[PDB]
């Protein structure tokens, strides 16, 4: 429930970036994406560790499918945060925090 | 404003749409551990086993 | 500021008297590098003649240090420093009727480079070219401690259970391996032995050097891996311990973070120091 | 007369390179005789020049100058052969003068001319420079003689020769510590010399720290300055089916192809994943022979290798030769991409530009891999048990004490083994004077030579501890000196392609850019925002920082850290709500170090509630707070600007390091097809931990090799004699064939290719910071500027373009003199 509530907060922020020319707001929602993926992930650890500690298990359908939702949101995410950064300066003059 | 309209941008973001619905909807989907005693199959899963 | 009255001992130093010294320097060493250390405070006849020798350097060197202050500089409060510490020790050696510290006498062969100018020039030219390596050495400690924490809080406690024999407190290997961490009932692994059992009470892989304990051992690891020699052994053992799906991540960012960046770093700044010194000097 | 001298050398060398151990008799007499014959020729040959050029033109020249020395010591050395010359040492040192007639060859190369006399030039430095450095090592020596002298005490049989018991031994320990190689083992034997692993127990440990800093430090600054300065003087006196899309999706196959080749099976032949991949490859070759027979229909060097590849590949729907010789798919990437050819173009050309140093120094190996024919032919052998010193006493079974107790007994055979690495032949002595140049296994050559004491018997106990001199200078020339100019060889190559100050000021100018500053309004906001950017507070957090690092590192094995944990946690969070506060929170987002401390405080917030939720009723979380002093990057100006021009000099270059992935993908996969199917075995260098049967494990093992570990005894772990895996199908009866001797091509290839590329790469990241590198720091640069913007925006919060003229009078005050 943490890690949804995290990308409740996530969705706000993307829809109110687009609005009013509020470009500054794809960066905190890329982060919350992140933390809500990496919260989920390690709430399947913990189910992966309680199942061992209970003969031989099998992954099918929803095992995979959380992993993948998992690596979704991690790498979009963190392509998201580095595509809302501007650049790598790579010039002298050029430096960040410039006039767009 | 050029890094709002960007294609690329928006392939990460229906990615990341696409994986909160798919999160979302997994949330309830209990069909990743099965234990076999040895007919017994069992569905373990976050809210209801 | 004295008047001629004690300066009646400054006309010898203008002689070749330093070639003397140069090769009393020479001599000292020499006795140096002939001295065989014994265990357990043992001793042979060269030993006893070489500890009576030590004297005679000793006086020389004060009566040279004692000339030479009379008649008259960073360089000189070497040879004075040096002098006063092998005084010192005789002094002390007669008295108590330590030896750690007769270790001062090493700084002797120093004295060679303080009667070379050419010597003297080489080493002040080698201590510049170290001012703008300041940054990289920053680098390279910031780097070593933050490794070292993440390794604390990462390895902490994990290698210290190997498999013993059954009831004994004999550690289980085979004809060419050295004791590895072991792991019972989890990622890590199982001891193959025969009569073998995995349980704790074990002191580490390299007789309890090489662990992530504390602050300092951890950085004694993170030091030793980063020089590339035996990183593969420290890595193998985390992965005995804990499994070999997540630490090699650790690891292999170490290695290609201080000690190839970090090299190219030095490479880099080194070179243009050099490129630089000789285009100043072209002109001259 | 210049063929037919050169056919004379060439027949001397080929005479002297064809001594190996237990040669046949006829061999030893043909070698014999051959001597006469050739020493007579050059008698002959020197006396007709005599004549030719006359008796006072003949010594003016150095190349002419040895030669009456190697005919005049060869004579007086047949003349005593008929002497009653005993101690086979003795006479094998006097056939080791027989061997500087070698020089003869290096005689004809006309292009090291240069560099040699800017050495004679400045071997007064050279011998200085030397001096220093061997009082260091003297000094060192000293020091670890009072330390670790007569202090490796230990009741057990283990035998530790790396010790500082005398002078000689103390040199040989300092000097393997300088070269780095299992200095290691040294220090531990050192730390356990005293109590262990206690607290004056492990203080030793500075010495070897201080040690190997020290010593690395002036070795790089000694060998690089000669190297550099000689070479830069030698320079100096020298030069006195066609759009995009159908092109990207053949380039995505060619990944997809190449990644469902790397993720296979080698162990079994028959697998379930194996099928699967094999009907991707044929879905992947289906598609490539589609887009071949596209490209002829429209046209009429790098096409053949399409060709061959899909004809290979085809072949397949030694008869296993061409199963690895589809590891050439991903160079098919080479031609779709223009930066990947022109970056294989370009080292190509560096490789034919370095060819004169490489031959030489192989030539140097081959007369150094002559002499330790000459001196450690068949003395590298040796039995189980040290007490049987002939192969003829080292016979049966013989008692093995484990632990060292007399009363732990156990049974082994007697075997004569001989050594990995020896001296037998030429090519054996080259294969370990190699590995001794990389520094890996070094000191147990070194102890196996010094105890080398006659042609077939064991060894014996510091029989020869004057043999480090081979070694050492072997390792001063060749690992040390020839190995310096060539990394310094391209250095100044690359230079050489790399007013202008004016034109960098120019450009700033011109292409600069005014850079937000975020001045707020509503004074109630303009008090926090001033209490925030004073450096007050930057200041108080600094240390704040510094005092939670400190505490990060007060955690130890056998609960105070949970509540500094929370005060810590709600400290930077009243500093992110201040900040957000202060700024608005929309040039808060703006910095990039703003967004790094936003992310770091919701990571320790999220693992403090799991750490109090779990104590109510993961490991990694943990990690955020030691990110905590990243941030303190951003008030060091010099380590942040160093570290942003190699990055982006890292990002601009990336080709260059892509042909080392594409080099470690090849050999990696190559590796898995040859090697694996050995088994994993302990005691081995092919076990759990480092083996070919995964492209993962293959790639750690290829990094590891990188990174100068045992590589070696991975190559002697590799071939025709090892077990194989259980799980592999081969014939019954037969077990122990798994393994190549391919493997000695393998690793000594991908050795010299990976150290190539490695100082390519660092070569070029170099030369591309040169601008910075190379950067007077007094007379004007772009930081002065990169201040002036900085004041600017200071007087400018918004860019807007200009600012108004009265105000432009009060900024050039501050503009410094060097400035304005
Ligand atoms: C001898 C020698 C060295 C002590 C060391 O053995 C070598 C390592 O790199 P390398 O073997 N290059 C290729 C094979 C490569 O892939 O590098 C990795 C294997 C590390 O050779 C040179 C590299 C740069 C300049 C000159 C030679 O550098 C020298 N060293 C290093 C650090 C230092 O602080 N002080 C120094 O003197
Ligand atoms: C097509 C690429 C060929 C590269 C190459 O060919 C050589 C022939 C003779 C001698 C050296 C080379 C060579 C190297 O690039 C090379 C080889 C070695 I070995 C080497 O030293 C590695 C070990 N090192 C200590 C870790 C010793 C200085 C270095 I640096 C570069
Ligand atoms: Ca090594």
């Amino acid at each position: 429930v943490f890690s949804l509530g995290f990308l409740i907060m996530g969705t706000i922020c993307a829809l109110m970036a687009f609005r009013k020319k509020r470009d500054y707001l794809l960066r905190p929602a890329s982060m919350f994406y992140v933390f809500a993926g990496l919260c989920l992930f390690v709430s399947l650890e913990v189910m992966r560790q309680s199942v061992k500690r209970m003969i031989e298990y099998y992954y099918s359908w929803s095992f995979a499918c959380a992993c993948a939702a998992f690596v979704l949101l991690f790498l979009g995410g963190i392509s998201l945060l580095l595509f809302s950064l501007p650049r790598m300066p790579q010039n002298p003059w050029e430096s960040c925090m410039d006039a767009e | 404003m050029s890094p709002t309209e960007a294609p690329k941008v928006r392939v990460t973001l229906f990615c990341i749409l696409v994986g909160i619905v798919l999160a979302m909807t997994a949330v309830v989907s209990d069909h990743w551990a099965v234990l076999s005693p040895h007919c017994e199959a069992a569905h373990f899963g976050l809210w209801r086993i | 500021q004295n008047p001629l009255r004690k300066a009646c001992i400054s006309i010898v130093e203008w002689k070749p008297f330093e070639t003397i010294i140069l090769l009393t320097i020479f001599a000292n060493c020499v006795a140096l590098a002939v001295y065989l250390p014994m265990p357990e405070d043992d001793n042979n006849s060269l030993n006893l003649g070489l500890e009576k020798l030590e004297y005679f350097f000793l006086t020389v060197f004060s009566i040279e240090a004692a000339m030479k202050i009379i008649a008259y500089s960073g360089w000189n409060v070497l040879d004075f420093i040096i002098v006063f510490l092998g005084v010192f020790t005789a002094i002390l050696e007669q008295v108590n009727v330590v030896k750690a510290l007769r270790a001062f006498r090493v700084l002797r062969p120093l004295r060679l480079v303080s009667g070379v100018p050419s010597l003297q020039v080489v080493l002040n030219s080698i201590f510049k070219a170290m001012l703008p390596l300041f940054h990289i050495a920053l680098l390279v400690l910031f780097m070593v401690i933050i490794y070292a924490i993440i390794g604390l809080e990462l390895f902490k406690g994990k290698m210290h259970k190997t498999c013993y024999y059954i009831g004994t407190d004999i550690v289980a290997t085979v004809e060419n391996e050295k004791p590895s961490p072991c792991a019972r009932t989890g990622s890590g692994r199982p001891c193959t032995i025969n009569g073998s059992e995995c349980r704790g009470g074990w002191p580490g892989p390299n007789h309890g050097i090489t662990h992530f304990d504390n602050f300092g051992f951890s950085m004694l690891t993170v030091y030793q891996c980063i020089t590339m020699e035996g990183w593969t052994d420290v890595l193998y053992w985390v992965n005995d311990a804990i499994g070999n799906e997540w630490p090699w991540i650790y690891f292999v960012t170490l290695i290609l973070l201080g000690s190839f960046f970090i090299l190219n770093l030095v490479l880099g700044v080194l070179s243009g120091e050099f490129t630089k010194e000789r285009e100043k000097a072209k002109s001259r | 007369f210049y063929w037919l001298v050169i056919l004379i050398v060439a027949l001397n060398t080929l005479s002297i390179a064809s001594e190996h151990h237990n040669q046949p008799l006829w061999l030893t007499h043909l070698q014999d005789i051959a001597n006469r014959v050739l020493l007579s020729l050059f008698t002959i040959e020197m006396l007709l020049k005599m004549y030719g050029l006359g008796l006072r033109q003949y010594f003016m020249s150095i190349f002419n100058r040895f030669d009456c020395f190697v005919v005049c010591s060869g004579i007086l050395e047949l003349l005593l052969v008929e002497s009653g010359a005993m101690t086979p040492l003795g006479i094998s040192v006097l056939r080791c003068i027989r061997l500087l007639r070698l020089f003869k060859i290096t005689k004809y190369w006309t292009s090291l001319s240069n560099l040699v006399a800017s050495l004679l030039n400045s071997i007064r430095s050279i011998a200085s420079l030397l001096l220093l450095l061997f009082l260091f090592i003297i000094i060192f020596a000293l020091l670890g003689m009072q330390l670790f002298g007569g202090r490796y005490d230990f009741e057990d049989t283990e035998v530790r020769r790396s010790n500082f018991d005398n002078f000689p031994q103390a040199l040989i320990s300092v000097f393997q510590v300088l070269t780095g190689e299992d200095w290691n083992s040294v220090m531990y034997n050192g730390i356990m010399a005293y109590g262990g692993p206690s607290y004056p127990g492990v203080l030793v440990c500075i010495y070897f720290i201080i040690l190997f800093v020290c010593g690395n430090y002036i070795l790089l600054n000694v060998f690089l300055a000669i190297a550099v300065d000689n070479l830069a003087e030698a320079e100096s006196l020298t030069s006195a089916v066609n759009a995009t899309w159908f092109t990207n999706f053949i380039l995505l196959f060619i990944l997809l192809s190449s990644a469902a080749l790397a993720a296979e099976d080698p162990i079994r032949a028959e697998s379930v994943r194996n099928q699967i991949l094999g009907y991707f490859d044929i879905a992947f070759t289906s598609v490539f022979t589609v887009e071949i027979v596209l490209k002829m229909t429209t046209y009429g060097y790098f096409n053949i290798l399409d060709l061959l590849v899909v004809a290979v590949s085809l072949i397949s729907m030694v008869v296993k030769i061409l199963r690895v010789l589809r590891v050439l798919r991903p160079l098919r990437a080479i031609n779709r991409a223009k930066g990947l050819k022109h970056v294989v173009q370009c080292v190509f050309v560096a490789i034919r530009t370095i060819g004169n140093i490489v031959l030489v120094t192989t030539l140097l190996q081959f007369m150094f891999a002559c002499i330790g024919v000459q001196l450690f032919k068949g003395k590298f052998f040796s039995c189980n048990d040290l007490s049987k010193m002939t192969e003829e006493e080292c016979r049966g079974y013989y008692y093995v004490y484990k632990d060292g107790d007399p009363t732990q007994m156990e049974l082994r055979p007697r075997q004569w083994i001989h050594n990995d690495f020896h001296f037998d032949n030429v090519l054996s002595a080259m294969m370990s004077l190699f590995t001794v140049s990389t520094f890996e296994g070094w000191p147990q050559l070194l102890y196996r030579a010094i105890d080398s004491n006659e042609e077939d018997m064991g060894p014996v106990y510091n029989n020869r501890v004057e043999m480090a001199i081979f070694f050492i200078i072997y390792i001063i020339l060749i690992a040390f000196f020839m190995m310096n100019i060539f990394v310094g060889f391209v250095i100044v190559t690359f230079q050489e392609q790399g007013d202008k100050n004016q034109r960098q000021c120019v450009q700033y100018a011109l292409k600069a850019r005014p850079l937000r500053c975020y001045i707020p309004k509503n004074p109630y906001q303009y008090q926090v925002w001033y209490v925030v950017t004073s450096s007050y507070f930057e200041y108080l957090m600094f240390a704040l920082i510094m005092l939670n690092t400190i505490c990060l590192g007060m955690q130890h094995y056998h609960h105070i850290s949970d509540i500094l944990n929370v005060a810590f946690t709600i400290i930077f969070t009243l500093e992110m709500i201040l900040k957000l506060l202060a700024f608005k929170a929309r040039g808060y987002f703006g910095d990039p170090w703003n967004v790094f401390d936003f992310l770091i405080v919701i990571g320790s917030i999220i693992d403090v509630i799991l750490s109090e939720i779990d104590t109510f009723l993961s490991a990694f979380f943990r990690l955020f707070r030691v990110m905590r002093l990243i941030k303190l990057l951003s008030r060091a100006e010099g380590v942040r600007t160093l570290l942003w021009t190699f990055i982006k000099s890292f990002q601009a270059l990336p080709y260059v390091a892509l042909l080392i992935v594409m080099l470690f993908f090849i050999y990696a996969v190559i590796g898995m097809q040859m090697f694996g199917k050995i088994a994993l075995v302990d005691g081995t260098q092919i076990n759990r931990n480092n083996n070919f049967q995964t492209f993962p494990q293959a790639v750690l093992l290829l990094f590891r090799c990188a990174t100068g570990e045992a590589w070696q005894e991975i190559l002697l772990a590799c071939s025709y004699g090892k077990l194989c895996d259980p799980e592999s199908d081969y014939a019954p009866g037969e077990e122990y064939t798994c393994g190549t001797n391919f493997a000695y091509y393998y690793f000594i290839s991908f050795y010299m290719l990976c150290a190539f590329l490695i100082i390519n790469l660092f070569v070029a990241v170099i030369m591309d910071n040169f601008d910075y590198l190379t950067r007077d720091w007094s007379i004007l640069g772009p930081h002065h500027l990169d201040e002036f913007k900085a004041i600017w925006a200071e007087y400018d919060p918004e860019a807007k373009g200009r600012i108004k003229h009265l105000d432009v009078v009060t900024l050039l005050r501050r503009i410094q003199p060097p400035l304005g």
